[PDB]
């Protein structure tokens, strides 16, 4: 969502002050689900990842 | 001509050249280079040891 790992924690450091980045912060979960889901179905291991 | 029985039953046994077996398929354990920690100057503590 151009989130970047730092700009994934910044955004959890908020005092509920998500405006619209909850946009950014949902699509940035969104594709880190699906990369898990993806290794985990191809049962790629560690080392090759 | 087709070599043929007056009937149209063929005069000759044909062979096909029976598949070659079933497929074994094996997994594998795979490991990468993995690192140790570091150590960090100490600190002077108050008290004896």
């Amino acid at each position: 969502g151009g989130l970047d790992i730092a700009g994934f924690m910044t955004l959890v450091l908020k005092e509920s002050l998500n405006a619209n980045e909850t946009t950014q912060l949902v699509q940035f979960c969104h594709v880190m689900a699906q990369l898990s889901l993806s290794v985990q179905t191809l049962r790629l291991s560690e080392a090759e990842l | 001509r087709h070599n043929l029985s007056i009937d149209g039953q063929p005069l000759s046994l044909a062979i096909y050249a029976e598949p070659t077996d079933p497929k074994a398929l094996l997994t594998s354990m795979v490991q990468a280079s993995q690192g140790g920690s570091a150590v960090l100057p100490g600190t002077l503590s108050l008290y004896r040891f």
